[PDB]
DNA sequence: AGGTGCAGCTGCT
DNA sequence: AGCAGCTGCACCT
């Protein structure tokens, strides 16, 4: 387990409170530091604390991998992305919340997708 | 630039994939310089051997469609392109844009030569129409005859021979088979007097073509200003911006036996008229004149109204 | 000596702006080299790159991007003939494009800041009193900088053309020919584009539209340009072509020069009781503007009555020709004409604006409409025209309704002679 | 001497846009009033089926991404539900004088090219090239995907001198394959007519009609257009198919590409069969380019060695240079 | 070795749009001049019935929202009141040559891909896939919601060679289920014909008619269209139905989806019904993906191990890859 | 679905 | 024993 997957798994999910059973709360408390504590917390502060501890040369990679594995099992809601690229057929679709589907937007590949993501923002 | 001795019809020329852009400022019908260059090429390839002169052209547009598209309900239009072959390395090439159109027109020509006296008229009309169906007019090829219909064979009207009542009835006869579309004429004097009317603010002439090709509404202190017809901005010749060079001076020239000059477009005004509302049919004809001492190379239609 | 902080601030902004690409493993000499080269010798680097660019108002690249030839900077002399619009009309309003390789274009920014803030835009090369206390250099460096920044306006090329350029032929009066090589009017296009985008959207053009929506419109102007077309130059990278091209975002707009009818729609003159007998008038969708002008055109006073009367006569004369072309292309275009719905009543329009004989041509079919008197159609058309031009005691009691009837009479008097030369 | 700095040739053998109509077999000889096929619209909805990224697969994310489908609106053209065949009609004219350029700078290069083409035509006619050009009219390669899966394709070709038919030809396009070039007793008359029109006298007009028995209510494949899309909330594309006057059609350059499929002399193999005659001969449906300039088998170096240095190539590779002189193009130094 | 960057296939089963008409049972042998089913519109007035977020679920807000009704206009298609059966008719053609791609960059990849498909067809024919394809024409699965609650469904299948009938089949679509694949004596002749078409040794064109007895004046279900503008309260059109020239119809891709409901080999279950063949075989009604890429059973893993590394993925899962190649698409990079 | 300029390399000389 | 070519990389709005 690397880090790029850590910031990916931190940003693509929603922010949820009380998303953990108490067994997983003590399981996570057994795998974190002594001083800091998480209780009645949301997702993003937990990701910020474990990212700050992994930026420090104090928490190991298997331990942060167990933390991010537990956060991967726990969170079940994802953010809907604004743009989606169909890759072999060279098409870019845009999400429309009124149809609950992706409608056709333009022709292009990965460079055009990165361009409209940088112009409009990645998530809804 | 004399009154022509005869008129020559070319009845229904269907052209496929002509050039639509025609100017750095307009995009509609092709420029009339294409039509005058076409009749000069036709003169060079026929009339030297048939002992005649062709100088005039009358553009009657029967119909017109363009390869355009309308994006997203926007108030603009784009051009449908073509797919070019691949590159030498084999990836793709950069795209240059050009517009294509399908038009159907008719062309009446003026003959001044002495070949009319010694040969039958229908032979000259048939040979000109047969030679004209093998070259192109605006960058697009001239389509030939289709089955299951009767084709139109062109005739040679004589203008300088006959009585005046027979003249007027022949000119009313030839206007029967050219009424579906309209004719295109030039309006330099109307643009000049409209510049001189509103000259109390800014005397730039380019702000006059951009004051007749719009919908201006100055409402009450809901009314639309009375358009006197169909005014269109057209290209009206060329204007030099470089001295005349020698036949060997400029490299990559098209021909090394003709002097060369750099050049800008000139923009004028034109109008689309019904063919009934003209006095005679020789008022329509387009001519071109050059002043090589200046840089003025201009085509227009003289002797109209 | 107060012009020494502007160029230093521009160099410092360029040096601090080269930090968005941060690499801590491939910057052993990249960061230090970018900081050291962009400190003092950046003026020499701009002077080395200034030779590629050229100040040009007529570019050759728009025609083709592969073509390499000769671009010209000139303002042509005014023509003698009246009624011609061109790039000669531009006076003080002219702007200059810059042509060359794209990597030199940022150096033009250092040549383009002299017209902003200070007044030494013509003081970079000559008049070095502002080029010494703000240059802060020696004499040889000042001479080299004056030679480098003066080369923007030079000729810079031998007179050449290309095989992908145009080079058309034009005929002389009774002689040979001339070769004409047209170029692209960059500056005229930029001026027309600046005049067009402000009319499309801006301060006063949108405020007058807000006054239009608030239904309280004062005397002011706003324009409307219908069915323009878009032409694109370059592609995804439009800075290769010209500096001016990038400003328009590698684009330019074209005005409609189209013929009177470019969108033909089939004409419904079939056997219909409401589309045959009631179709003796010809209510087309292109007569709404003429009808609206004829409706609100019959109220003017005698203080300006001449132009209004001439406009009404011109509108009627145009409205006759539209009906003539619609009769010539609508029934004459479709190769079929069956029996009308209610042939005892739908036969006037089916006889006048009807085709020739067909497969159902009976004995009294080709000997009825061509042998009878084709002169009732003029009075029938006048009866339709009488509804459009409103008459009452307000006009009939005055002396203007008599001329308004005489104009329609003089127009419909040719309706039997020009509309009666086919059969008879 | 050297190559002219401005060199250009004009397109001979130009077709028109072909038009598509529909009807029934065994009435195809009275197919002048057959109604045209029209372009309609329908809506499609699909799911994720593309090869997704090598580390963003994520078996809980793919389930969340499957619940939002794609949604489009496309143009489509079908045969009617009572019509059996498809008729495709176009016209072709052969223009003649296939050696003279449209633009040339020098006067010595022009006459050297003139005598080179003169020795070619004097040594052998246009008979091989016309025999290869008439194959793509005898079979029906110009209907590209409308030929796959048909059970009967026939082609009627008629020659037009005055406003009447001078001679007629009827072929069976499925017997004549798409791989070899063989000479029949009826294909030689058409080859001689094309070779006589291609030698300079005027122009020769032919009209080509193809009938394909495709099914009953099945879909047909006209050309589709290349546009730069809309970019707003609305429906951006219609996958736009090409039309002339409310009738589905094929472009002129696509039929011109189908007639040009000639050269089997390219040094890769004759396993792909013939390709189209291009300088640095490249295929758009293959992604790459044969006849590279690292070898000496492209158009430019062969013409440079044949005109300037006067070393004639093999008689097979002499046909390729004349082929893309008949094709046309713009070449400059 | 790696996969080519351009690799495309075309579909081998071509159906058309299935149009519908209506009539009476025990006259279905004279059902050639039955009148079509037309689309009408009507007005609906609904109420609120969705979940509330309990932030603005006040006791007065609900009663305020009840007084402002939502008024809409919908499209609807019913049977006539003197008719009780629906008739659905289309045609189908089977092309064959299902291993050769349409476009390919690499020539070293396509030769060994054709080698792999050739050893599959030589090892076992197209008999299993054609059996499962003929089952989905026997039980009338292409009537999606027009099949639930029906009293009796009957299917006629013809074989067309020229404008004649070569063979005829009649089936009871309700006796043959939607769960099992059991071989009859009359279904195996149709399976042999479809395999003969898919192999390449013959031209196969079928026409399929299905009769469904429902009731007098009951509602039928054609294909539904996309409405670009957002649904707008108070009189806006809300749904539209597909049509051809004043007759209701079903899209060709929807009756094509009901033919490739084949695979029971997905690792979740096999007794929960066959689903449609797809990469990462997914049902959008269920919102989940069987054949996840986390296992080794999607199309792009099995294809890239069968060709690049020569690892056969078991006979049961080898029909999945060939069915995906019969389906079509753009694979590769 | 960028054009232009330069550093580097080759290679038989 | 260098000329000519050629490829590939970077810059830029």
């Amino acid at each position: 387990m690397k880090k790029i997957e850590m910031i990916e798994i931190s940003q693509n999910r929603q922010n949820l409170t009380a998303f953990l059973h108490i067994s997983e709360i003590k399981a996570i408390n057994a795998k974190l530091a002594d001083g800091v504590d998480v209780d009645k917390k949301s997702f993003d502060e937990i990701c910020s604390i474990v990212l700050e501890q992994y930026q420090a040369k104090q928490i190991s990679n298997k331990q942060a991998s167990e933390i991010f594995e537990t956060l991967a099992k726990a969170n079940k809601s994802f953010k809907i992305e604004k743009f989606r690229c169909s890759h072999g057929y060279n098409e870019i679709y845009k999400y429309s919340p009124d149809h609950e589907a992706y409608l056709f937007y333009c022709k292009g590949g990965q460079g055009q997708l990165n361009k409209l993501i940088a112009e409009n923002g990645r998530f809804m | 630039v004399t009154d022509p001795e005869a008129l020559l019809l070319l009845p229904r020329l269907s052209i496929q994939n002509a050039n639509a852009i025609s100017s750095p400022l307009t995009w509609g019908f092709p420029s009339p310089g294409a039509f005058t260059g076409f009749v000069h090429a036709l003169q060079r390839r026929v009339g030297i051997s048939l002992d005649i002169e062709l100088d005039g052209v009358g553009i009657v547009c029967h119909r017109f469609e363009a390869q355009i598209s309308q994006p997203a309900g926007k108030r603009t239009k784009v051009f449908n392109l073509t797919r070019n072959p691949l590159n030498r390395d084999g990836s793709t090439a950069a795209i240059v844009e050009e517009g294509r159109a399908h038009l159907e027109v008719s062309l009446l020509l003026g003959v001044h030569g002495d070949g009319l006296d010694d040969h039958p008229a229908q032979e000259i009309a048939r040979q000109v129409q047969e030679q004209a169906g093998a070259m192109r007019l605006a960058g697009g090829s001239i389509l030939p005859w289709c089955n299951e219909r009767f084709p139109a064979p062109n005739a040679e009207l004589l203008m300088l021979g006959g009585s005046d009542e027979q003249r007027r009835k022949n000119q009313r006869r030839l206007t029967r088979r050219l009424l579906p579309g309209f004719a295109l004429v030039s309006r330099e004097a109307l643009l000049q007097q409209h510049l001189e009317t509103l000259r109390t603010t800014l005397p730039e002439a380019t702000t006059l073509d951009a004051l007749l090709d719009l919908c201006r509404i100055n409402f009450e202190p809901w009314q639309v200003r009375d358009k006197p017809g169909w005014l269109v901005p057209i290209p009206a010749g060329y204007n030099a911006l470089s001295p005349l060079y020698l036949p060997g001076e400029v490299r990559n020239a098209r021909d090394r036996e003709t002097p060369l000059r750099f050049v800008e477009n000139l923009f004028g005004l034109g109008e689309w008229l019904s063919p009934h509302r003209v006095a005679a049919l020789s008022d329509l004809l387009w001519y071109h004149h050059a002043e090589p001492d200046k840089g003025l190379y201009r085509w227009s239609t003289p002797r109209f109204v | 000596q107060e012009l020494r902080q502007f160029i230093e601030s521009f160099i410092q902004e360029r040096l601090q702006g080269k930090l968005d690409k941060l690499h801590p493993d491939e910057d052993d000499k990249r960061q230090t080299l970018l900081a050291t080269h962009r400190r003092e010798a950046w003026l020499a680097d701009a002077a080395r790159r200034v030779g590629q660019l050229q100040l040009v108002t007529h570019t050759l690249k728009p025609i083709h991007p592969d073509a390499r030839g000769s671009n010209l900077h000139s303002l042509p002399q005014a023509p003698g003939q009246p009624g011609l619009a061109g790039s000669h009309e531009l006076g003080d309003r002219l702007v200059s494009d810059v042509v060359g390789n794209a990597a030199a274009l940022d150096v033009f920014k250092f040549l383009s800041l002299q017209y902003q803030g200070k007044n030494l835009l013509n003081w970079l090369t000559e008049d070095s009193a502002e080029a010494v206390q703000a240059l802060s250099d020696n004499a040889e460096q000042a001479r080299e900088w004056r030679q480098a920044f003066i080369g923007i306006t030079a000729v810079k090329g031998a007179p050449a053309s290309h095989s992908l350029a145009k080079q058309l032929y034009f005929p002389l009066p009774g002689s040979g020919y001339h070769l004409l090589a047209p170029l692209f009017p960059t500056s005229l296009v930029h001026h027309v584009h600046a005049l067009l985008r402000e009319a499309r959207f801006g301060d006063a053009a949108k405020a007058a539209r807000e006054a239009r929506s608030r239904q309280e419109s004062w005397p002011h102007g706003f324009s409307e340009y219908p069915n323009l077309a878009i032409q694109k130059f370059g592609g995804t990278k439009p800075q290769n072509i010209s500096q001016l091209n990038s400003e328009r975002y590698g684009e330019n707009w074209l005005l409609p020069s189209l013929p009177p009818h470019w969108q033909r729609q089939d004409q419904r003159a079939p056997i219909r009781h409401s589309s045959v007998f009631e179709h003796d008038f010809g209510r087309s969708p292109e007569v709404s503007r003429l009808t609206r002008t004829l409706q609100r055109l019959l109220a003017k006073t005698r203080h300006n009555n001449f132009t209004i009367r001439r406009y009404r006569a011109q509108l009627v004369g145009q409205i006759c020709d539209e009906a003539l072309q619609y009769a010539a292309r609508l029934r004459e275009l479709e190769p079929g004409w069956s029996a009308t719905p209610g042939c005892q009543l739908h036969d006037a329009e089916q006889l006048w604006l009807d085709p020739l004989r067909a497969q159902t041509d009976e004995t009294f079919l080709q000997r009825r409409l061509r042998g009878d008197w084709p002169a009732e159609v003029g009075n029938r058309f006048a009866n339709w025209l009488n509804r459009a031009v409103s008459s009452d005691s307000q006009i009939l009691g005055s002396p203007e309704a008599a001329q308004w009837s005489q104009e329609l009479s003089k127009e419909l008097t040719m309706f039997k002679e020009i509309l009666e030369d086919e059969r008879d | 001497l050297s190559t002219a700095s401005v060199l250009a040739f004009e397109r001979k053998l130009d077709p028109s846009d072909a038009l598509m109509s529909a009807g029934a077999w065994a009435q195809r000889d009275a197919s002048q009033e057959w109604p045209a096929v029209t372009v309609r619209e329908k809506s499609v909805r699909g799911t994720i089926s593309n090869r997704l990224k090598t580390k963003d697969r994520d078996p809980a994310k793919l389930d969340a991404s499957i619940q939002s489908p794609n949604l489009q609106t496309v143009d489509v053209a079908n045969l009617p539900s009572d019509a059996d065949t498809l008729k495709v009609r176009f016209t072709l004219r052969v223009l003649g004088g296939a050696g003279t350029p449209s633009a040339c700078n020098d006067a010595a290069y022009r006459d050297k090219l003139l005598q080179t083409v003169a020795t070619y035509v004097n040594e052998q006619g246009f008979a091989e090239l016309a025999r290869r050009y008439a194959h793509n009219l005898a079979n029906a390669r110009f209907l590209w995907r409308n030929r796959v899966g048909a059970e009967a394709v026939e082609v009627r070709i008629n020659h037009i001198r005055q406003g009447e038919v001078a001679r007629t030809w009827r072929f069976d396009a499925l017997a004549i394959g798409l791989r070899d070039f063989k000479a029949d007793a009826e294909l030689d008359a058409l080859a001689e007519l094309i070779a006589s029109g291609l030698s300079g006298s005027g122009h020769v007009l032919l009209e080509v009609v193809a009938f394909a028995r495709i099914g009953d209510g099945q879909e047909v494949f006209p050309s589709q257009e290349l546009i730069l899309d809309k970019g707003d909330k609305k429906g951006q594309k219609s996958k736009t198919l090409y039309s002339v006057r409310d009738a589905a059609a094929i472009h002129s350059q696509k039929i011109g590409n189908a007639l040009r499929t000639i050269d089997t002399w390219y040094p890769d193999e004759d396993g792909l069969g013939p390709i189209a005659v291009e300088p640095y001969g490249s295929v758009t449906s293959q992604g790459k380019a044969y006849r590279q300039p690292k070898q000496k088998l492209d158009f430019y170096t062969l013409l440079d060695n044949w005109v300037l240095r006067d070393e004639a190539p093999a008689v097979e590779q002499q046909h390729y240079v004349i082929a893309n002189l008949i094709r046309g193009g713009v070449f400059g130094e």
